[PDB]
C-alpha cells in the first residue's frame, strides 16, 4: 500500500543522486513497479501524476548505471509500452497526465529506439484533434502548448493515407498560424538592372533583413512543425509563394540555431526532389554562405548535419551536369576548399582518437571523394599528397584483418550481431579510391601499386565468404559488407580497362 | 590582340564547324613510365570532313616550326565493328 | 513617435544606427527635421521628396499579409552627413562617373585613381563597411585590373603608373594578393561583390567576397584616418554601394553583434561617497594609486552603495512609504546593519521634516557622459595600444537603459 | 603628478553632462526609465513588499486578486523563500519546495553540486561546533552523494579535495558570503527558467501586467550557444596544410520504431579536439540580472578606465 505522500517523500529523496535509484532497481523493493504500472482509469489525477512523475524519475539513468542494472530497465520500458493504455484515453485525460505521459514516452524512446511501439495512431489523431479544436481557436492553456511540443518532437524521432492528410493540414494550418504574426518584418531595398511591385527580387544576391520571434514557444513549435511539415508535404501551396520564400530567407539570419538550421533544410529541399530546379544557381549562392557559417555552431540539433547536406548538393550536380559544378567554383573561389583539405590534413593526424573522430575522418573523406567524383583538378591537387594512399591501404588492412579474425572465431561465437565498427571508414576509403581511378594519367603514374589491387581481391574474397559462412550474424551485419562488395567491384571494373598497367 | 578576342567573342558551337583547333601535350611515357625532349607542345588544326591532322610543334629552346600532317590510317575490312567502354 | 523612426531607418544605414555614432545622426535628421514633418505612406513620402528614384530604378519589397492570411489559413548634402556616400570627381576629367556618383564608375596602361567624399574620423565610430561590384570586364574572366581598398590621409603619379603606393590598404584584382603584403584570397572577375570594411575596436581592415569574410589583411590601424579608394585600368567598371540606397549583401550586422555581445560579455561579467577627496587647491590632483573605485559584487559594498542611493532616491521623490517597505525588506532579508540604521535614520528624518510642514540619475548621466568622453578622446584599451577598445562597442540608451 | 590627456573642471564638466542628459531625453535632467529599471530590481531581487507598492505606485495594481495574480506570475514569496533557506542552512528544505513548487526539472538539468557542497560544508560545521557514526555518515554522504559529479570534472574534484582537506581540523568557503552567492544564482536560474511561462500569459492572456525582465524591442534566446571561428570558412588563406604522420588510424584508438542517437554530437567534441570566444552573452544570458548592478558595474569601469588614461573627471557626490 503506497498513498501520495509516500511516493512524494519518495519522489524527494531520489533527486541528484543516481544510485538511489540503481538500489531501487536491484533492490527485492520493486514491488512498487507493479503500482507504478497499474494505472487504473479510477485513480486520482494527483496519484496518477505523481506515479508518472517516479516513473520519469526513476528511468532517468546515466549509461553506467543503467549498464550495472541490466536488462530489467529495458523490461520495465517494453512493459510500459505494453501495460499502460493512457494513449486510448488521450482525448479523456486532462493536459498534465498527457503532458507527462508525452515525456515518459519520450524518455523511453530515447534510451530504448528499437522495440516496437503500438499506439502512435491514437497520438497522431490525439495531436489532430488538440490542434483542431484547441490551438488554432486561441483557447488554449500552457499545458496543452508544452504537449504539442512534446508530441511534435516524438513524431519527429519516428523513423519510417487519410491521417497523413490530415496531419499535413494541420502542420500547414500551424505554420500559417504562428508565421503571419511575424510577416511584417520583411524588408528589401534592390535593384533591378532592366516600384512597390516584387518584380526582379530574385536576380540579387541579397536577403531580407534578420526576423527575430520573441516568443519562445512559438519558436520552437514553427521549427518543429516545419519540419515535419518537409517530412509530409511531398505526399500530398507554401512553397511556391514568394512572400513565405522571402520570410524563410530573412530567418536564414536569426538569433536561434534552430531556426537557421530549419530554414537552410526548408530552402535547399526542391533541388533534390523538383525537376530543372537545379538551373537556379542564383539562390543557391545566396543560400551558401549561411551553410559555411553552419559549419560554426557549438549546439548543434541532432536532425541537422552540415557535411550531409553539403555533400549532397556536390554529388547532385556531379551527377546531373558533370563538366560544370556550381558549387565547387564558388566554394574555391572563397578559400573555403583549402580550409576543408586543411582540416582533413589535421584530422588524419591526430594522436588520438575515439568513435566521434572516426565519424568526423568518415565525414571528411567522403566530402573529399566528392569533390575529385568529375575534375581533375581535385584529382591531382589530393594526389599531390605523398601520405593519403598510405592510410588508404592502411584503413583496407585493417578491415581485413577484422574479418579474418572473425572468421577465426566462427564456431566459439555459434541472432542481432553489431557490425563491425569502421565499415563506413573504409567505405569511404573505397569512394576515394573509385575517385582516383577514374582518371588515365592516375592509373599510370600514381595507382601502379599493386598492394591496392592486391587488396582489392582480398576484400572481395574475404566478403564473399563472409556471405557463404557466417551468415547465422543476421541482416545488420552483412548489409554494409554486400555495400563494400559492390563498391570494391566498382573499383576493379575501373582498375581493368585496357589502356591500364594493371 | 583584343581586336581579335573580341571577335572570337560571337563564334557559335565549335563543334557545328567544320575545323577544329587544339594543343597537345605529351605527358610521359607509355611502356614504362619510370624507366624529357617533349617540353613543347603541338598546335594542331583537325579536318572533320577528311578527318586529317596538320599541326606545329613549339618549344623556346629548340627549332621552330616543325610539321605534322597525319592521315587516317586506312584498314583491311570495310565493314566495322564497334567496342566499348565507360568508366564507374 | 514612430514616423520619425521610420524615416531615420529610411534615410541612413541600419548598422550604422545601432553604434554609438547614432546620436549625431539623430541629432542631424532633427535640426532638419521641418522638411519630413502604414509604412506605404513614408516611403511615398520620401520617394516624393526623392530616395527611392534613378536612372536601374530603387525599387522597395513590400509584403501582402492579408493576401497571404486569405489563402492559407542632394538631401544629403542638405542634412550635413560627415560620412562617405559618392566618389569624387577628378577635375583632369578622366572619368566617367554618373549623376549620383555611385551607379558607374569607368577610366576613360595606366592607372585612373580615384577618393571618396570625405575622410572616415577615428574617433566616432566603431566599424564602417562598403562594397563594390565588378560590372564589365575588358585576359581571363576571372581577372580584373581594379584595386579597391582605403588610404591613408595625411605618389599620385606612383598610384596611376603601378596601382598603389605605400599608404594604401587595399586589394588587387588582377592577382588576388593584398597591397603590401602571402596567400590571402583569389583574383576577382565579373559579377562578383567585394566588400571592404575597417574595425576600430582592434583596429584591424578586412575584405569579404560574395558574403564570406576573408580575414583581416591589416592590424593595427588605430589612432589614424581613412578614405575609400579605387584604382581602374581603362575597360572595366565598377557599382559601388555606401549603404544609403539599397541592402548589403555580407551580414555586416552579424558581426557588429559578435563584437558587442563580447565586449558586453568582457564588461558585464564605507558606503558613502562623499565629497571628491582629490581638491586640493582647486584643481584635480591624480592619486598614486591603480583605481579610483573599489566597489564589487563579491565584497558587498557596491549592493550596499547602490540601497543607500535607492533609498535616498525614493526619499527624494515623495515615495516615502515605498522607502519603508524597501527598508522592511532588507530587514527581511538580514556591514548591512549599518545600512539598516542609515536608512532608518533617513526615514525618521523625512518623517521629521514632513511632521514639521539624487543620486542615481547623476550615475546614469555620467555613465553616458563618461562613455563619450573615453569614445572622443582615443583611450587605450588596458595598456598597450594594442588592445581592443570595448567602450567603443557600447550603446548605452539603446541596449542598458531599455 | 596630475592628469595629461585632460583636466575637466566642474563647469565644463557640467556642460558635457547636459548635453548628454539631453540627448539621453530625446531619446527615452530627469531620465523616465528609472521608474521601470526600479521595478525591475525591487522584482528580480524577490523582495515582497517594496515590489508590490512600486507596482501600485506605478499603475499596475488595483485589487487584492490583482497581487495575487502578481505573486503568481513572478513567483515572488517562493523565490524569496528559497534564498533565505539557502542563506540559513536548511538546504534540504530549498530542494523539496524547488522539487514541489517548480517542478523536478530545473535540479535534473550546474548549482546542484553547489547545493550539495554547501550542505556538506555546513554539516561538517555543525558537526565540529556543536564521533564515530557521525563522522562515517558524513563520509558516506561526500562519497556518495557527490561521487559521479565530483568524478565528472576535474575543478570538481579539486573542489572536492579541498573541502575535503579543510574538513580535516579542529577563507571563502568558511565565509557567509558563499551562501549568499549560491542563493542568487539559484534565484537568476529560476527566472530564466520560468521566463517563458511569463511569456505566454502576457501574450496570450492580455494580461495587463508588464514583461519587467525582456521589453518586445530586444530580441532573447531560450539557448546558450558559442560560435567557434576560424573552423571552416574562408578566413584562413589559399594555402593546404599537409599530413605530418605516417602511423596507422587503428592503432591510435505495425510496430514503430525510433531513430538511434547515439554519437550524433561527433563533430562539437571534435572541433572541441581540434578577440576570441564569440558567443551570445548578451541575447541569452545578460537580461536575466538585476539592471541596476549592470549600470553600476558599468559606471566603475568607466571611472577606472578613464583614471588609467590620465583623464580627471569629478566624481558623483
Amino acid at each position: 500500500a503506497y498513498s501520495l505522500e509516500n511516493l512524494k517523500k519518495i519522489s524527494n529523496s531520489l533527486v541528484g543522486d543516481q544510485l538511489a535509484k540503481v538500489d531501487y532497481f536491484l533492490a527485492p523493493k520493486c514491488q512498487i513497479f507493479q503500482c507504478l504500472l497499474s494505472i487504473e482509469q479510477s485513480d486520482g489525477v494527483e496519484l496518477k501524476n505523481a506515479k508518472l512523475d517516479l516513473l520519469y524519475t526513476l528511468l532517468h539513468l546515466e549509461p553506467q548505471q543503467r549498464d550495472i542494472v541490466g536488462t530489467y530497465y529495458f523490461d520495465i520500458v517494453s512493459a510500459i509500452y505494453k501495460s499502460m493504455s493512457l494513449a486510448s484515453s488521450f482525448t479523456k485525460n486532462n493536459s498534465s497526465t498527457n503532458y507527462k505521459y508525452i515525456k515518459l514516452l519520450n524518455l523511453c524512446a530515447g534510451v530504448y529506439p528499437n522495440c516496437g511501439f503500438p499506439d502512435l495512431q491514437y497520438l497522431q489523431n490525439g495531436f489532430i484533434q488538440l490542434v483542431n479544436h484547441k490551438f488554432l481557436r486561441s483557447k488554449c492553456k500552457i499545458d496543452e502548448v508544452v504537449t504539442i511540443i512534446e508530441l511534435l518532437k516524438l513524431f519527429l524521432l519516428v523513423d519510417e493515407h487519410y491521417q497523413d492528410f490530415k496531419m499535413a493540414e494541420s502542420l500547414e494550418h500551424i505554420i500559417v498560424k504562428i508565421s503571419s504574426k511575424y510577416l511584417d518584418q520583411i524588408s528589401l531595398k534592390y535593384i533591378v538592372r532592366l516600384p512597390f511591385d516584387n518584380k526582379g527580387v530574385d536576380c540579387t544576391r541579397a536577403i531580407p533583413k534578420k526576423i527575430n520571434i520573441s516568443n519562445m514557444y512559438d519558436s520552437s513549435l514553427l521549427s518543429l512543425a516545419l519540419l515535419l511539415y518537409l517530412r509530409y508535404h511531398y505526399m500530398i501551396k507554401l512553397r511556391n509563394d514568394a512572400t513565405f520564400k522571402m520570410f524563410v530567407l530573412g530567418l536564414l539570419k536569426s538569433n536561434d540555431v534552430n531556426i537557421r538550421c530549419v530554414a537552410l533544410k526548408f530552402l535547399l529541399q526542391p533541388y533534390f526532389t523538383e525537376d530543372k530546379k537545379w538551373e537556379d544557381t542564383r539562390t543557391l549562392e545566396k543560400i551558401l554562405p549561411y551553410l559555411v557559417k553552419s559549419f560554426n555552431y557549438d549546439p548543434l540539433p541532432w536532425w541537422f548535419d552540415p557535411f550531409d547536406m553539403l555533400d549532397s548538393l556536390i554529388v547532385l550536380y556531379n551527377e546531373i551536369t558533370p563538366m560544370n559544378n556550381p558549387v565547387l567554383t564558388t566554394l574555391a573561389h572563397t578559400n573555403v576548399i583549402f580550409c576543408i583539405l586543411s582540416r582533413f590534413a589535421q584530422c588524419l593526424s591526430l594522436p588520438q582518437h575515439n568513435e566521434a573522430t572516426l565519424k568526423t575522418t568518415t565525414k571528411f573523406i567522403k566530402i573529399c571523394a566528392s569533390f575529385a567524383a568529375s575534375d581533375e583538378k581535385y584529382r591531382l591537387l589530393l594526389l599531390n599528397d605523398t601520405l593519403l594512399l598510405n592510410h588508404l591501404e592502411y584503413g583496407l588492412e585493417s578491415h581485413i584483418t577484422l574479418i579474418q579474425d572473425f572468421i577465426s572465431l566462427k564456431d566459439e561465437i555459434k541472432m542481432c550481431l553489431p557490425p563491425i565498427y569502421d565499415h563506413d571508414f573504409v567505405a569511404a576509403w573505397l569512394l576515394l579510391l573509385k575517385s582516383f581511378s577514374r582518371s588515365v594519367s592516375a592509373l599510370r603514374t600514381t595507382l601502379k601499386r599493386n598492394k591496392i589491387a592486391q587488396l582489392l581481391l582480398q576484400i572481395l574474397s574475404k566478403t564473399y565468404t563472409l556471405t557463404k559462412e557466417c551468415y547465422f550474424a543476421g541482416q545488420d551485419f552483412m548489409k554494409p559488407e554486400i555495400m563494400i562488395m559492390g563498391i570494391t567491384l566498382g573499383s576493379i571494373c575501373n582498375f581493368v580497362v585496357e589502356f591500364s598497367n594493371l | 590582340i583584343s581586336r581579335i578576342f573580341s571577335q572570337e567573342k560571337q563564334f557559335d558551337n565549335y563543334l557545328n564547324e567544320r575545323f577544329i583547333f587544339m594543343k597537345w601535350k605529351e605527358k610521359f611515357l607509355v611502356p614504362d613510365a619510370l624507366l624529357a625532349s617533349y617540353d613543347g607542345f603541338y598546335y594542331i588544326v583537325h579536318d572533320q570532313v577528311t578527318g586529317n591532322i596538320q599541326g606545329f610543334y613549339y618549344h623556346q629552346d629548340a627549332e621552330k616550326f616543325q610539321q605534322l600532317e597525319l592521315v587516317p590510317s586506312l584498314k583491311n575490312k570495310v565493314e566495322s565493328s564497334d567496342c566499348s567502354f565507360e568508366f564507374a | 513617435d514612430d514616423v520619425d523612426r521610420e524615416f531615420i531607418n529610411c534615410l541612413f544605414p541600419s548598422y550604422l544606427l545601432q553604434q554609438p555614432v547614432a546620436y549625431d545622426l539623430w541629432i542631424l535628421y532633427l535640426q532638419h527635421r521641418k522638411l519630413f514633418h502604414t509604412r506605404k505612406e513614408i516611403w511615398s513620402k520620401l520617394m516624393n521628396l526623392g530616395v527611392l528614384g534613378t536612372i536601374q530604378v530603387y525599387k522597395y519589397f513590400y509584403p501582402d499579409v492579408n493576401d497571404f492570411t486569405l489563402r492559407f489559413g542632394d538631401i544629403y548634402k542638405i542634412l550635413g552627413y560627415f560620412l562617405p556616400s559618392r566618389w569624387q570627381a577628378q577635375p583632369n576629367n578622366s572619368l566617367q562617373l554618373s549623376q549620383d556618383g555611385i551607379t558607374h564608375l569607368q577610366p576613360n596602361v595606366d592607372f585612373a585613381v580615384t577618393w571618396a567624399n570625405k575622410s572616415l574620423p577615428d574617433n566616432k565610430l566603431t566599424i564602417f563597411y562598403y562594397e563594390i561590384k565588378v560590372l564589365s570586364v575588358t585576359e581571363s574572366a576571372e581577372n580584373s585590373n581594379i584595386v579597391i581598398g582605403y588610404k591613408l590621409v595625411e605618389s599620385i603619379n606612383k598610384c596611376q603608373k603601378y596601382g598603389f603606393d605605400l599608404n594604401v590598404f587595399g586589394y588587387c584584382g588582377f592577382d588576388g594578393l593584398i597591397t603590401n603584403s602571402k596567400e590571402y584570397a583569389k583574383p576577382f572577375g565579373r559579377d562578383d561583390v567585394i566588400g571592404c570594411g575597417i574595425n576600430f575596436i582592434d583596429g584591424s581592415i578586412f575584405f569579404t567576397k560574395n558574403g564570406i569574410h576573408l580575414g583581416n589583411a591589416f592590424t593595427d590601424l588605430n589612432d589614424l584616418e581613412f578614405v575609400p579608394y579605387v584604382a581602374l585600368r581603362p575597360g572595366n567598371s565598377i557599382k559601388t554601394n555606401f549603404g544609403l540606397n539599397e541592402d548589403f549583401v555580407f551580414d555586416i550586422i552579424g558581426y557588429q553583434d559578435k563584437w558587442k555581445s563580447l565586449a558586453y560579455e568582457h564588461i558585464c561579467r564605507k558606503f558613502l561617497l562623499g565629497e571628491d577627496n582629490r581638491f586640493i587647491d582647486g584643481k584635480l590632483v591624480r592619486p598614486d594609486v591603480n583605481n579610483i573605485n573599489n566597489l564589487s559584487v563579491d565584497d558587498g559594498s557596491l549592493p550596499n552603495t547602490l540601497n543607500v542611493m535607492i533609498n535616498d532616491y525614493l526619499i527624494h521623490e515623495g515615495l516615502v512609504d515605498v522607502a519603508k517597505g524597501f527598508l522592511k525588506d532588507l530587514q527581511k532579508d538580514a556591514e548591512s546593519k549599518d545600512v539598516i540604521r542609515h536608512n532608518e535614520r533617513q526615514i525618521m528624518k523625512e518623517e521629521r521634516m514632513v511632521k514639521i510642514r539624487c543620486a542615481l540619475e547623476n550615475v546614469i548621466s555620467n555613465t553616458r557622459a563618461m562613455l563619450s568622453t573615453l569614445l572622443e578622446y582615443n583611450a587605450f584599451g588596458s595598456t598597450n595600444s594594442s588592445d581592443p577598445r570595448y567602450y567603443k562597442a557600447i550603446n548605452f540608451d539603446e541596449d542598458v537603459l531599455n | 603628478f596630475t592628469y595629461g590627456k585632460k583636466c575637466f573642471t566642474k563647469e565644463e564638466w557640467k556642460e558635457q553632462v547636459a548635453k548628454y542628459s539631453a540627448m539621453g531625453e530625446l531619446y527615452a535632467p530627469i531620465e523616465p526609465t528609472l521608474p521601470r529599471l526600479l521595478l525591475n530590481y525591487f522584482v528580480s531581487m524577490a523582495y515582497e513588499d517594496s515590489s508590490i507598492r512600486m507596482a501600485k505606485e506605478l499603475g499596475f495594481i488595483r485589487n487584492n486578486k490583482d497581487i495575487a495574480v502578481f505573486n503568481d506570475l513572478y513567483k515572488i514569496k517562493e523565490r524569496f523563500h528559497i534564498k533565505h533557506l539557502i542563506k540559513l542552512g536548511r538546504i534540504n528544505e530549498a530542494m523539496e519546495e524547488i522539487n514541489s513548487i517548480f517542478g523536478l526539472e530545473v535540479l535534473e538539468e550546474d548549482l546542484h553540486f553547489k547545493l550539495l557542497l554547501l550542505n556538506l560544508i555546513e554539516m561538517i560545521r555543525s558537526h565540529h561546533q556543536q564521533s564515530n557514526d557521525f563522522i562515517l555518515n558524513l563520509i558516506q554522504y561526500s562519497q556518495n552523494k557527490l561521487a559521479i559529479k565530483a568524478s565528472s570534472s576535474v575543478k570538481k574534484m579539486q573542489e572536492l579535495e579541498l573541502a575535503m582537506t579543510l574538513l580535516l581540523f579542529p577563507q571563502n568557503l568558511y565565509s557567509i558570503s558563499l551562501r549568499s552567492k549560491i542563493a542568487d544564482l539559484v534565484n537568476e536560474k529560476l527566472l530564466k527558467f520560468i521566463h517563458p511561462r511569463i511569456q505566454f500569459e502576457i501574450s496570450n492572456n492580455n494580461s495587463k501586467f508588464p514583461d519587467l525582465l525582456n521589453s518586445d524591442k530586444k530580441i532573447i534566446t531560450q539557448n546558450f550557444t558559442v560560435y567557434n571561428n576560424n573552423l571552416v570558412n574562408g578566413s584562413n588563406g589559399t594555402k593546404i596544410t599537409h599530413i605530418s604522420s605516417d602511423q596507422p588510424i587503428n592503432e591510435k584508438m505495425a510496430a514503430t520504431t525510433f531513430h538511434n542517437l547515439e554519437n550524433k554530437n561527433y563533430w562539437n567534441q571534435t572541433s572541441e579536439l581540434l578577440g576570441l570566444e564569440f558567443n551570445n552573452y548578451y541575447s541569452s544570458e545578460f537580461p536575466y540580472e538585476p539592471r541596476l548592478t549592470q549600470i553600476m558595474k558599468l559606471w566603475c569601469w568607466c571611472e577606472n578606465q578613464l583614471h588609467h588614461n590620465q583623464i580627471g573627471v569629478p566624481r558623483v557626490e
